[PDB]
């Protein structure tokens, strides 16, 4: 039809990354845009245009990732990892998850989707070295998994609770949870009178 | 002089001012393909134009015919044009058939500017001198060879320019006669097209490690046949080496590290992606110390080893596999016994990276890699074009293995570099048991009339690897004399002959002034004065294809030149 | 006896290794490179749409820097060797020595639109034009630290005939300045392992950067690791240091309360409320070649008692008597930097006044915070003091509304001959 049949009801891995794209993320500009008081400007239309327009080099500022990533594509930026990306907030959580086998960590939703982009394009922006980060994000990875495939133990026809699953870690379970709910709720609604 | 060494940034900002913008791509690069330093120097000149977001278009030319043909049709928005490792020793502005009123714009004031920039980035030598003063259009680079070597020259060109009789004679003959003994001296090749933009990325602050690689990948495709020129420059890479690496040492290894060490890199076969035998066996000069063709010579072979102390079953074992003993303790066993058989001359410092776990390779081994893909990497007017065709599209297999992300094909290059130096060693075998060099007295010469497998010396390149192997295998002997040597292989299917013009050169640890490549006047001037039929089209001049039948003729007029 | 070493803003010892940095500031930054009897030297810009980077080898072994918006200077502490390199390369580089004495050593360097300014061992200090034409020498107490921003230039001097001591100077294209001169300074000298004393060999003074704020006013960064800003320069008679960062402390305060030794700050600049610097890591003070980030650091004036801290948290929680304090003299010190920049030097971006608006918003509801704890402990005398000191009309209107929340008409009254004393 007019939409591709791998598309009908779910999320591309690439349109998961274009919606984390989408979120702010603090730089250090390795530009001075700002005029003094003693030239092209951004003008955008989906994001706040006066954050760019204001740029000293060295003083941190947000930008939308998209820009960050644009600019850091030149030498035009580098990007400060989030505060949840350091080997002690990392390892606080991989703690968190070993203590409780009930549930997944409070964890953003963009965790393993920003993790794959800022290890790729800003490798070197990390005040850890990156393959201690790299070790525990596959560490926290591996985790969440034995959970989710204790979850699955508990498909049903009324509904499941999955209070800090990632957006990457539904988006790949989404086509398995919610076609077999749907066959126990047609096998269920069935026998009803 | 056109653009000396001091004022690259010049050049480069000339390139961003005339040929950035958001809407159209403005800059084409033409480079020869079948040139490794051409290719180095590209590689580094795109990373550099993507991260300013210049829009671009790169066109692997393999010879004149094609830069014409390519030229003909640029798309008139096209407003620079680099000239990558071809074009200084032609006249450019009479062979491209550029007329400058044609291109000249805003001519107001003593001023020029032109609707297009021809930038030359080329290491050969002698200089055309209509490229070098004679136009405005055309825009070489310069290692510093015009101020150093050219002010007779420059004088004699103005004074002859501008003298549009005894006053007359005494003076015209003058100034013709230094252009004639300027014209007159053969080629040769003097830096590396990749360290000359190197040093533009150094005049702009862009170096880093990758273009740090690509500068010693350039520059070590010189050292088999330009020996003089690598010992130039080696000692400039050393101490760009040293200035990228950062602090730590006794640093753990670990997925993320790339490290580019100086450490002992012996000259040697592909040492690291072969066996420690092989290693011997396949190299140019071991076999030219050795006389490692006929079966005394592995003898001598066997019996080093013997006395090495290694076991000829170790030595036959895959680098990687072979014992972690052995490994550590070869510096010293080399250094103990290559003296006995003069191979002293393979301990040789180079140039190591290694990429996380995944195991060092040396620019020595890296670029008999990217040439084995340059060589084999996959009516007679269809019969050549179908053929130029595949070595253009070899090009982008060589220029695709730069890349790190795609090891498995520089794995692929690694293997196909054992296939070929086995296919050389096999036919240059078969050449010096057969005697089939003769010897001309003004040259030497070797033609290939049949054999296994000679469908590969049609391609330029893969008659140089067995010109290489018969030049160090004659330079080692100290009974011959020093000769040119002319190196002929017919294709069966074309019925041309690819000739070959190769300089001798002095044996490998010798320490004299160059010796120049004249086939390129005398291949020329007989053909000037025949009536026969040739290709003189290849950038490397050199080279050429002849007639099957034309051939006898040419040789016989070649040995009567005064020209070598 | 005490030994003279040449000096240059955040410039590190060379350790175990063959690279040190000669400078870091809110330029960029420079590093030297030893390399077989030779060495090259790479200068790095933290802006890139300005200025290119660059390097040279150098054959003579430089370890003074000063790099500004201009150029780059360079020197010799040995043997009296100075380059000048602007960075347009439309003007030349030059080259000049200096008449050292037997054991004279260049300490430090500095440059300035219009000056290059070197300061030697004995004291003498000598200008030259940015030409490299010599306009002075002057004979001062021995400088061991210099820096500038634009025409002012701040100078520290050292001898054991005259303790620590400052000037400060604005030398200009006109109307040159001497704000201050030899005035005593009021920073501590280190406590005189090898963690420590591989850097005291290096800089015996422990001065581990000196710099203008963006807005410049003079900071110096010691031994004892507290940001120290001069305020109120402009006029001598009230000039004072306040200490703006006690960085031990606020490291102690985000750690969650561990003494903690892996940890050490180096610092860049102060750009207005915040630090630049590297936060370095592990067992020498001092960063490495990929040189990390400039993480921030927000200004805190010291008013933090650890031991209060360590009992109500037995990730720190700050009591809000404390949090509040803190942000009313936090508020109250910017507040008067930026106020003596309007009106001396002038706005270099719109935003100031807006700024200063918005930061006397800021102590007026740390004031009223504060009120309410003198209501809740019933001091009516401290809640009248606290209202006293209030800016706005307008918010003490809420100082007014809190007495009577808390039910003490007496505040109510008092309040009310504020408003009709502060409208006339």
């Amino acid at each position: 039809m007019s939409l591709p049949a791998h598309l009908q009801q779910t999320f591309s891995p690439e349109e998961i990354q274009f919606i984390v794209e989408n979120e702010p993320i603090k730089i250090f500009p390795r530009i001075t845009t700002r005029q003094k008081i003693r030239h092209t400007r951004w003008q955008l239309i989906t994001t706040d245009d006066k954050a760019l327009n204001n740029m000293v080099a060295m003083r941190s500022t947000e930008v939308v990732l998209w820009i960050a990533l644009l600019l850091k594509q030149q030498s035009k930026c580098s990007i400060v990892a989030p505060q949840w990306l350091t080997t002690k907030e990392l390892d606080r959580k991989i703690q968190y998850e070993k203590t409780h086998p009930d549930r997944f960590s409070e964890l953003p939703w963009n965790w393993l989707v920003l993790a794959r982009i800022l290890f790729n394009k800003a490798k070197d922006d990390f005040h850890d070295p990156i393959h201690e980060l790299r070790g525990k994000i596959q560490d926290l990875r591996e985790i969440r998994q034995i959970k989710v495939l204790k979850g699955l133990k508990y498909l049903n026809e009324s509904h499941l609770q999955l209070d800090n699953l990632s957006l990457l870690e539904i988006n790949e379970l989404r086509p398995f949870i919610t076609e077999i709910m749907d066959k126990l709720r047609e096998i269920h609604t069935a026998s009803l009178t | 002089m056109y653009y000396g060494i001091s004022q690259f940034s010049e050049a480069y900002n000339k390139i961003l001012r005339n040929s950035s913008s958001h809407s159209s791509c403005q800059l084409v690069i033409f480079v020869s393909c079948l040139n490794i330093d051409a290719l180095c120097a590209t590689k580094m000149l795109s990373l550099l134009f993507k991260k300013q977001l210049v829009q671009s278009q790169i066109v692997p030319i393999f010879g004149y015919s094609e830069l014409r043909r390519h030229y003909s049709q640029l798309d008139d928005n096209i407003n620079s044009l680099l000239l990558v490792g071809f074009g200084g020793v032609i006249d450019l502005e009479a062979f491209l058939e550029i007329d400058p009123q044609e291109y000249v714009i805003d001519t107001d004031s003593g001023e020029q500017s032109f609707r297009r920039d021809i930038y030359v980035l080329d290491a050969h030598r002698p200089w055309n001198l209509d490229n070098i003063f004679g136009s405005q259009i055309i825009q070489c680079f310069d290692d510093g060879t015009v101020d150093d070597t050219l002010g007779e020259q420059k004088e004699a060109y103005y004074k002859l320019l501008e003298l549009d009789r005894k006053q007359r004679k005494k003076q015209i003959h003058e100034y013709e006669g230094v252009l004639e003994e300027y014209y007159s001296q053969g080629t040769t090749v003097v830096n590396s097209i990749s360290a000359q933009i190197y040093s533009l990325l150094s005049a702009i602050g862009e170096t880093n490690l990758s273009n740090l690689w690509l500068n010693i990948l350039g520059t070590t495709s010189l050292d088999i046949a330009y020996a003089q020129v690598y010992n130039r420059l080696y000692p400039l890479l050393q101490d760009e080496v040293k200035r990228l690496t950062p602090s730590s040492r006794n640093s753990v290894k670990t997925p993320d590290t790339l490290t580019l060490n100086i450490q002992p890199d012996y000259y040697l076969f592909l040492l690291r992606h072969s066996s420690l035998y092989d290693s011997f066996y396949y190299s140019n000069y071991v076999n030219a110390k050795l006389s490692l063709w006929n079966e005394n010579g592995k003898k001598r072979l066997h019996k080093m080893f013997a006395r090495m102390g290694i076991p000829l079953s170790t030595a036959q074992e895959t680098w990687l596999y072979m014992d972690h003993s052995i490994k550590r303790e070869l510096g010293i066993i080399f250094d103990k016994n290559l003296d006995r058989y003069g191979l002293q001359d393979i301990i040789r410092d180079g140039f190591v990276r290694t990429l996380g776990y995944r195991g060092s390779i040396s620019a020595s081994e890296f670029v008999e890699a990217l040439t084995a893909l340059l060589e084999v990497g996959n009516n007679s007017a269809q019969k050549l074009t179908n053929l130029r065709k595949r070595w253009v599209s070899n090009f982008w297999l060589s220029w695709d293995a730069l890349d790190d992300r795609k090891v498995e094909l520089l794995n692929r290059g690694i293997q196909l570099a054992q296939d070929l130096q086995r296919a050389i060693f096999n036919t240059g075998v078969a050449i010096l048991e057969k005697k089939l060099i003769k010897h001309l007295r003004i040259y030497r010469l070797c033609v290939l009339q049949d054999g296994p497998d000679l469908d590969l010396y049609r391609n330029p390149l893969t008659l140089l690897r067995l010109g290489n192997w018969l030049i160090e295998c004659c330079a080692e002997s100290e009974d011959k004399q020093l000769l040119p040597m002319v190196l002929a292989s017919i294709d069966e299917n074309t019925d041309t002959y690819l000739v070959a013009g190769l300089t001798p050169r002095y044996p490998r640890g010798l320490d004299k002034k160059p010796i120049l490549n004249n086939f390129s006047m005398a291949f020329q001037q007989i053909t000037a004065e025949t009536d026969a039929k040739v290709r003189i089209d290849n950038f490397e001049s050199s080279i050429i294809e002849i007639r099957r039948e034309d051939l006898s003729p040419f040789l016989e007029k070649l040995t009567l030149s005064g020209l070598l | 006896k005490f030994r003279y070493m040449p000096f240059s803003p955040a410039g590190t010892p060379f350790g175990f290794t063959d690279r040190r940095y000669l400078t870091m500031n809110e330029v960029g930054y420079v590093s030297t490179v030893k390399n077989s009897e030779q060495y090259s030297i790479t200068v790095s810009f933290f802006d890139v749409g300005r200025f290119r980077e660059y390097h040279f080898e150098d054959l003579f072994g430089y370890d003074l820097c000063f790099l500004n918006e201009k150029g780059t200077l360079f020197g010799q502490s040995k043997t009296g060797q100075i380059q000048y390199r602007p960075h347009d390369s439309i003007h030349s580089n030059w080259t000049k020595i200096i008449p050292l004495q037997a054991g004279e050593r260049i300490t430090s360097v500095a440059a300035t639109p219009v000056r290059v300014i070197v300061g030697t061992s004995l004291g003498y200090f000598r200008s030259f034009n940015q030409f490299g034409v010599p306009f002075a020498v002057e004979k001062t107490s021995p400088i061991v630290a210099l820096t500038a921003q634009n025409y002012r230039v701040f100078s520290v001097h050292y001898s054991q005939f005259h303790g620590l001591s400052y000037s400060l100077s604005e030398l200009g294209t006109s109307s040159k300045r001497y704000y201050k001169r030899e005035c005593p300074l009021p920073m501590s000298l280190p406590n005189i392992k090898d963690a420590n004393l591989d850097y005291y060999n290096f800089n015996p003074m422990g001065i581990k950067s000196l710099f203008f704020s963006s807005y410049g006013d003079p900071c110096i960064f010691g031994s004892d690791n507290t940001l120290l800003l001069l305020s109120k320069w402009r006029s001598p008679e009230e000039s004072k240091w306040l200490p703006i960062l006690d960085s031990n402390m606020e490291i102690w305060k985000m750690s969650g309360g561990k003494e903690t030794t892996d940890i050490h700050v180096w610092p860049l600049a102060l750009a207005y409320d915040t630090l630049n610097c590297i936060l370095v890591k592990g067992k020498h003070i001092w960063p490495e070649f990929p040189l990390p980030l400039p993480s921030e650091m927000e200004i805190r004036m010291p008013v933090f008692v650890k031991s209060k801290l360590l009992e109500e948290n037995k990730e720190i929680q700050i009591p809000v008597s404390m949090a509040a304090e803190e942000e009313y003299l936090r508020s109250k010190v910017l507040s008067e930097l930026l106020t003596d920049t309007l009106e001396n030097d002038g706005e270099m971006y719109g935003n100031e006044n807006e700024v200063l608006a918005a930061l006397n918003g800021a102590y007026d509801k740390a004031l009223l915070r504060l009120f309410a704890s003198a209501c809740s402990d019933q001091n009516v005398e401290k809640a009248l003091s606290l209202a006293h000191e209030l800016k706005q009309d307008r918010a003490l209107t809420a100082a007014v509304k809190i007495s009577e929340r808390a039910e003490l008409p007496s505040l109510v009254k008092k309040i009310n001959n504020i408003r009709e004393a502060r409208y006339e």
